């Protein structure tokens, strides 16, 4: 059917998205 | 100071080249306008002219009223006639299209099974074939209410009435659920072309239960038929009547305010506990007199 | 009656030290050697206060904390709280929405404003908690006669009118009149600003009471000698006592920067008001019945004000203000972090603050040559040739003759910085002896005094005679210094390279002249000689007394001067090149000498090497010195003698036509209206002491600043900056980083207004042309305050993007904070450009799910009744009620996403205000990690679970994102076109309409 929609996967990768972007500003921050 | 209203060769602020700063702002929003503007242009040419690309949300449909009240009270006195004249109006101009004059035009109406008949599949959702045809509808299947000349007219004056209505959704095939119903409440062995619906004193614990319902349908059947469904859409059916259902309160305790709820079963049919109207159906009555 | 009393304070004080010592034993009722009794001094000493300070008057409890409650835009931001909950009203009265909508916001108002004034009080407060850790008051109890007999009471139980004595060490108790006195050098250093050692005396002397010397005066302490005199004033009466309270009342005047603060309240609220509340006016003027019309102002409007931006700033000056926290110079208040760098002229005091305040080997004349020291205190400087014996020996007669000595634990301590009980002459030169040739402990112990002469009172002669260690010849040597005119008197040999020589007139006039020469050039001068015995006629054994003469006194043996002067702090000098290289007037105030004064002045370039005062002039040329036009004299010198007698537009002329302005003589109270004086040109000051005559001018400065070793505390608590390591280079910094700070948050206000501007349109719209409600508060609130929170504090850090120090400082009237180009950009043209795309965001959405944009048009009527659950689009389909909200609030999500996107382009294009960003680079660390946090958070906050549930905010689905791509490029786009044009053509047009 065309009226169901896999949210969740989607949402389980921007979530992964979120964090690998994340610690790369982390690792941008302590050049050390 | 607070004093720069006219000062020489220069207005409140500056003025002596307010034509360069002003004539900067036509051009640019003029041009900050025919870029967003062939955006959205673009953003035309890429939806379907024919379906939705995206429907998931409306995944499970829902039952309506006629007479769409302030908050689903029903609040009137069977006396005063002016006490009921915003909902039977409301009631007046819903049907207002359904009459049998009105679609007289066989061009565009064909007349379809009179009883629930199977899928009037059309061909594909392009445009390759003409214009479809809309199956017609006459007041006749909702019987004591609006069912023409034979009683109505004070359209539940006495005891009160009211159609639900599904919610069109372009291309559902309404799934209904099958032979072996997981516990469908008292219905009759017609489960194979029609999809239900029932109503309740209360949901699902002991109920100030007051009422005795009567439903009216095509042929004698409390549901949808499906020789209706799904809808191809306004551009290639305009006019067109999808199902409307009745249902009937006669016993009603008057001067007390009881609660109803309608659901509506099938695969094909789900419910939300944030939408008291996806699936379901809520009204609350008061005949007051 | 105290502003008359606020006035006889900014005056000239006034006195009575010129009476015969009878008429003085006459007035005050009291006895000159026996003095008064003590049950009349028990009867003074309770008519009217104990000989102390009334406290600081200012005690304001843990309540001030309203303080940083309010101000310019917190109480700007306080309406509206108070507006949201008005606002609030009628939904908590009209069964609607209170419970979760209007309440959370003021809560959210209060708790960020609450935040705003929690962070900006508990950093002013521990920094009003480490400046109180500094006060150490030892209070010194004064010897007081009391009759007869010399009863030393403490410091609080003496009165108006009774003897004391100071012997040395004794801090002076209060405000005396000297009937007597031995030798007795007093310091004064911290009242008056007085440097050299002054002696004391009771004859009358001056006039001006200050410089006088039958008087002393409170907290200076006495050097040397003792004496004995009666006390004129006690407590407040005193005149550090009139000078306390005067700088404890005095303003501390608006800094440049609450007020750049002030002038964009005006443009915020300013056009907020004249747009918003007349733009609801408008709702109603269509045909809203006016009972509903304004059900939605409160809120509407709300988003126009740019809830967040009062912590951003809170903490663009808190980076800064920790930076300058790590280089050793404290700021008590926030806002003064900005004012340095907006000086256009440097009032600094010589003692104490441009000096060490402590005497030093200058200059030294051998060989008939004059060699200058190292006269800095970290030894970076320029050490003689050591080598000539002509040192070494007049260095073993300084290291011998001395009754000055190291204390205990003087070792680790710079060999300069470190203590010395003893003279001032004796310190100093002791001082250059230990470091220019070897360790003086075994020097004085190899040669045993035999009878010493301390310092006499008929010429100047202080000697002392030693045995022969040497190999050579064992004769006696015998050592003298003295004045040069009076040891040039009785002197007649030479010594040069090792070898005698006699007086020849032709040297005793190079020696007449470098005398006159050296001791011209400010520097007290020192002659320096000595002689061997006949050990024929005086033997080995034969130890003298102290009776008769028992040497030849006359045909000594001259060896050299030996200069010494208070001498600059080492990191003066180039601080000051700086200070003009940025073209910051300097001027110098001082309550020193005009000779002394001259010397330091030129030495520092405040007065270049070359220009001519009125008096140079005038001595040179050899004519009267009132024949010169002052026109002439690009620098002058004023005695605050005439400064007294003289009015305002005078001292308007003088610091109007003259660069080079050095004031001397000048009373504490005589430098307010100095700093108040280059204050009536419309200028801002920064003032900079040591000791209490600065307490007044250093209050009344835009800022003060002061010492915190060689300080005193009524001018560490009055100015508005303290210097810790006393590394005055320090200062350099300042005026550089409130320079830099200005030109950062030019970009970081540009930077959330813009977001205003996609911010509100859509609340505006909404009411246009009745189509549902594109962005919601939640999402107002995660940009004004959540994700554009760390990129509007990265954008704090950028670096320069010119010379800084190059440009002159700031006009207060032109060069606006906020000026009226900045708006022209960023609520002009970016906003604008920033609404197209979110706007373009939000209609695809409702586009692509089934709502086409012409079909949207009166909608939110149907849309926004919660019963309408049959709503049809242009394609036919029927759409309940929280269906078509759940893609309302994903019409919400993602213009926020959208946003932060532009954003992007945004805060790239707002790094540099001119520089191509391919010039400037994305060097700034903080600011790569905002884009990615912003980011971040921005995705972690759609996508996670019952996101939908909490805030209203759901999953996008993926075609969402890019949708603000050729936007934020467009935009990074429109603007570095923008930033390169005025690279190259900044004269005609583009630079003056856009250049914020
Ligand atoms: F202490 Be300063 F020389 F005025
Ligand atoms: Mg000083």
């Amino acid at each position: 059917d065309p009226f169901y929609y896999d949210y969740e996967t989607v949402r389980n990768g921007g979530l992964i998205f979120a964090a690998l972007a994340f610690i790369v500003g982390l690792i941008i921050i302590l050049s050390k | 100071f607070i004093w720069n209203s006219e000062k020489k060769e220069f207005l409140g602020r500056t003025g002596g080249s307010w034509f360069k700063i002003l004539l900067f702002y036509v051009i640019f929003y003029g041009c900050l306008a025919g870029i967003f503007i062939g955006t959205i242009q673009v953003m035309l040419l890429t939806i379907s002219e024919f379906k939705p690309t995206y429907q998931d949300r409306v995944a499970p449909p829902g039952l309506t009223q006629i007479p769409q009240s302030q908050k689903t009270e029903i609040s009137f006195r069977p006396n005063d006639p002016q006490s009921y004249e915003s909902y039977v109006v409301s009631i007046v101009r819903f049907l207002e299209k359904y009459k049998d004059l009105a679609q007289k035009d066989d061009m565009i109406f064909e007349d379809c099974g009179n009883v629930p008949s199977e899928l009037k599949e059309r061909g594909e959702y392009n445009n390759e074939r003409g214009e479809r045809k809309v199956c017609r509808f006459r007041l006749e299947w909702l019987g004591n209410c609006s069912g023409l000349n034979d009683e109505t007219y004070g359209y539940k004056d006495g005891k009160p009435c009211v159609i639900i209505k599904l919610n069109r959704v372009l291309g559902f095939k309404p799934k209904p659920p099958k032979n072996e119903s997981l516990e469908t409440y008292p219905v009759m062995k017609y489960n194979p072309y029609v999809l239900p619906v029932h109503c309740t004193g209360k949901r699902d614990e002991d109920k100030e239960k007051v009422g005795t319902m009567e439903y009216f349908g095509l042929g004698g059947y409390p549901g949808f038929p499906l020789q209706y469904y799904p809808y191809y859409g306004k551009l290639l059916q305009p006019k067109y009547l999808q199902p409307l259902m009745a249902v009937q309160f006669t016993n009603l305790t008057m001067d007390t305010e009881i609660r109803i709820e309608c659901k509506a079963y099938g695969e094909n049919i789900g419910y939300s506990e944030k939408d008291r109207f996806q699936g379901r159906f809520d009204v609350k009555i008061e005949v007051k007199s | 009656k105290e502003r008359d009393m606020d006035e006889l304070k900014k005056e000239v004080s006034m006195d009575d030290h010129k009476l015969s010592l009878d008429e003085l034993h006459r007035k005050y009722g009291t006895d000159l050697s026996r003095g008064l009794t003590p049950a009349r001094a028990a009867e003074i000493l309770a008519r009217d206060g104990p000989n102390a300070l009334t406290p600081p008057p200012t005690t304001p409890e843990w309540v001030k904390f309203c303080r940083q409650l309010f101000g310019g835009f917190s109480m700007l931001l306080w309406i509206g709280a108070i507006l949201c909950f008005l606002a609030y009203g009628i939904q908590a009265a009209t069964e609607e929405e209170p419970q979760n909508d209007n309440l959370y916001l003021g809560v959210v108002l209060s708790a960020v404003v609450i935040i705003t004034g929690c962070f900006s009080y508990y950093q002013e407060a521990k920094s009003s908690k480490i400046m109180e850790s500094f006060k150490n008051m030892v209070p010194q109890q004064a010897l007081v006669i009391r009759n007869g007999e010399k009863m030393s009471i403490n410091a609080e139980e003496v009165v108006v009118g009774d003897l004391v004595e100071v012997k040395g060490g004794d801090r002076i108790p209060a405000d005396l009149r000297i009937i007597s006195a031995n030798g007795c050098k007093v310091d004064n250093s911290s009242l008056t600003g007085e440097s050299e050692p002054q002696t004391r005396s009771p004859d009358f002397t001056n006039e001006n009471p200050l410089e006088t010397r039958n008087i002393a005066f409170f907290s200076t302490n006495c050097v040397e000698g003792t004496a004995r005199g009666i006390v004129v004033y006690t407590g407040d009466r005193t005149v550090m006592g009139r000078i306390a309270t005067l700088a404890s009342g005095l303003e501390g005047g608006q800094t440049p920067i609450a007020a750049e603060i002030e002038h964009f309240i005006h443009i915020i609220t300013g056009v907020a008001v004249f747009l918003g509340v007349s733009f609801f006016i408008l709702s109603l003027i269509l045909e809203y019945t006016w009972l509903e019309a304004v059900i939605f102002l409160i809120g509407i409007i709300v988003a126009n004000v740019p809830e967040g931006l009062l912590a951003t700033v809170t903490v663009c000056l808190t980076l800064t203000a920790k930076r300058m926290a790590r280089k050793n110079c404290l700021v008590k208040n926030l806002e003064a972090v900005e004012t340095l760098g907006s000086t256009s002229t440097i009032c600094s005091d010589k003692t104490g603050t441009l000096t060490q305040n402590r005497m030093t080997v200058a200059h030294m004349w051998s060989d008939n040559q004059i060699h200058e020291a190292d006269t800095t205190e970290n030894q970076s400087g320029v050490s003689f040739d050591k080598t000539s014996a002509t040192w070494l020996a007049l260095s073993r007669i300084a290291g011998l003759c001395n009754r000055a000595v190291f204390q205990a634990n003087q070792e680790n301590l710079p060999i300069l910085k470190r203590a010395v009980a003893g003279d001032a002459s004796e310190s100093a030169l002791l001082k250059c002896i230990e470091l220019c040739c070897g360790s003086v402990k075994e020097m004085r112990e190899r040669y045993t005094k035999i009878v010493e002469i301390p310092f006499n009172s008929t010429n100047k002669y202080q000697l002392s005679i030693h045995k022969n260690p040497n190999t050579a010849e064992p004769r006696h040597l015998l050592v003298m210094k003295g004045a040069p005119e009076r040891i040039l008197d009785r002197c007649s040999s030479i010594l040069i390279h090792g070898k005698e020589q006699p007086l020849d007139e032709e040297l005793k006039d190079a020696f007449q002249n470098a005398y006159l020469e050296l001791g011209g050039l400010g520097e007290r001068v020192l002659g320096f000689c000595h002689l061997f015995l006949p050990d024929e006629q005086f033997p080995e054994g034969f130890q003298f007394d102290t009776d008769d003469v028992n040497f030849p006194l006359d045909n000594l043996c001259f060896v050299g001067l030996i200069s010494m002067i208070d001498p600059p702090r080492a990191a003066v000098p180039d601080a000051v090149g700086k200070c003009r290289s940025a073209g910051i007037k300097v001027i110098m105030v001082t309550g020193d000498h005009p000779i002394t004064a001259k010397a330091i002045a030129k030495g520092v370039g405040i007065i270049s090497e070359g220009n001519e005062t009125v008096e140079d002039i005038a001595a040179r040329l050899n004519i009267p010195v009132s024949q010169v036009n002052p026109r002439d004299a690009k620098a002058c010198v004023v005695h605050g003698s005439d400064l007294k007698d003289m009015t305002s537009e005078q001292l308007d002329d003088i610091l109007k036509y003259h660069t080079e302005i050095v004031f001397a003589r000048t009373s504490p109270q005589q430098k307010l209206i100095i700093v108040e004086g280059c204050q009536r040109q419309g200028a801002i000051v920064a003032v900079t002491g040591d000791g209490v005559n600065d307490s007044p001018a250093s209050k009344k400065a835009d800022i003060g600043v002061a010492m915190g070793i060689a300080g005193s505390d009524v001018s560490k608590q009055a100015a508005d900056m303290i210097l810790l390591d006393d590394n005055f280079a320090s200062i350099v910094t300042g005026v550089e980083e409130g320079r830099l700070i200005f030109d950062n948050l030019k970009k970081s206000i540009a930077y959330t207004l813009t977001s205003n501007i996609p911010e509100i349109t859509p609340f505006l719209i909404f009411i246009i042309a009745n189509i549902p409600l594109p962005l919601g508060t939640v999402t107002i609130l995660c940009i004004d305050l959540g994700t554009d929170m760390v990129p509007a504090i990265s954008l704090a850090y950028e670096q320069a993007e010119s010379d800084i120090m190059k440009r002159q400082p700031r006009n207060p009237k032109t060069d606006k904070l906020v000026n009226e180009q900045l708006i022209s950009m960023a609520y002009g043209q970016i906003g604008m450009i920033q609404a197209l795309g979110g706007f373009f965001t939000y209609f695809v959405i409702l586009a692509e799910n089934g709502f086409l944009p012409i079909h949207l048009l009166g909608l939110r009527v149907n849309w926004d009744d919660r019963w309408i659950n049959d709503v049809e689009d242009s394609y036919g389909q029927q759409w309940t009620y929280e269906q078509r909200k759940i893609v309302e609030f994903t019409c919400h999500t993602p213009f926020f996403v959208t946003i932060v996107v532009v954003q992007w382009a945004d805060l790239v294009i707002c790094k540099t205000r001119r520089n191509s960003v391919f010039q400037q680079g994305m060097k700034n660390k903080i600011l790569i990690f905002g884009l990615f946090e912003e980011t971040a958070l921005a995705a972690f906050l759609s996508y996670c679970p019952g996101m939908g549930v909490a805030l209203r905010m759901y999953p996008l689905k993926p075609t969402w994102w890019f949708c603000a791509f050729p936007y934020s490029l467009l935009i990074f786009v429109y603007d570095e076109v923008r930033k390169l044009i005025i690279r190259r053509r900044p004269g005609g047009w583009v630079e003056k309409e856009t250049y914020y």
